[PDB]
């Protein structure tokens, strides 16, 4: 069996251009390990963004699954 | 912007888990 948390999931990542940039990950993943992923599709380093779900900032340590970040979920992305 | 195989060369890379088929 693979187990809640390793199964694909696609996260929506939503610029203040409007622009949408899907990333496959897995709920268990670290946002920090989100962010790695994310920064080498969009070609950027983690050390430059911020990801928000719905007015409120991810944390590096915390996974994507106890944000409730699931298939499809959206998320807003800030440089700093 | 990419497909699992895509998106686990970046992974293995980064030696993360990889995305099940």
């Amino acid at each position: 069996l693979v187990p809640r948390g390793s199964h694909m999931i696609e996260v929506v990542v939503n610029d203040r251009l409007g622009k949408k940039v899907r990333v496959k990950c897995l709920g268990e993943d670290s946002v920090g390990d989100f962010k790695k992923v994310l920064s080498l599709q969009i070609g950027t380093q983690p050390n430059k963004i911020v990801l928000q779900k719905g007015g409120s900032v991810l944390k590096d340590h915390i996974s994507l699954e106890d944000y409730e970040v699931h298939d499809q979920t959206n998320l807003e992305l800030y440089y700093l | 912007s990419l497909s699992i195989e895509e998106t686990n060369e970046l992974r293995a890379s980064l030696g993360l888990k990889l995305i099940p088929p």
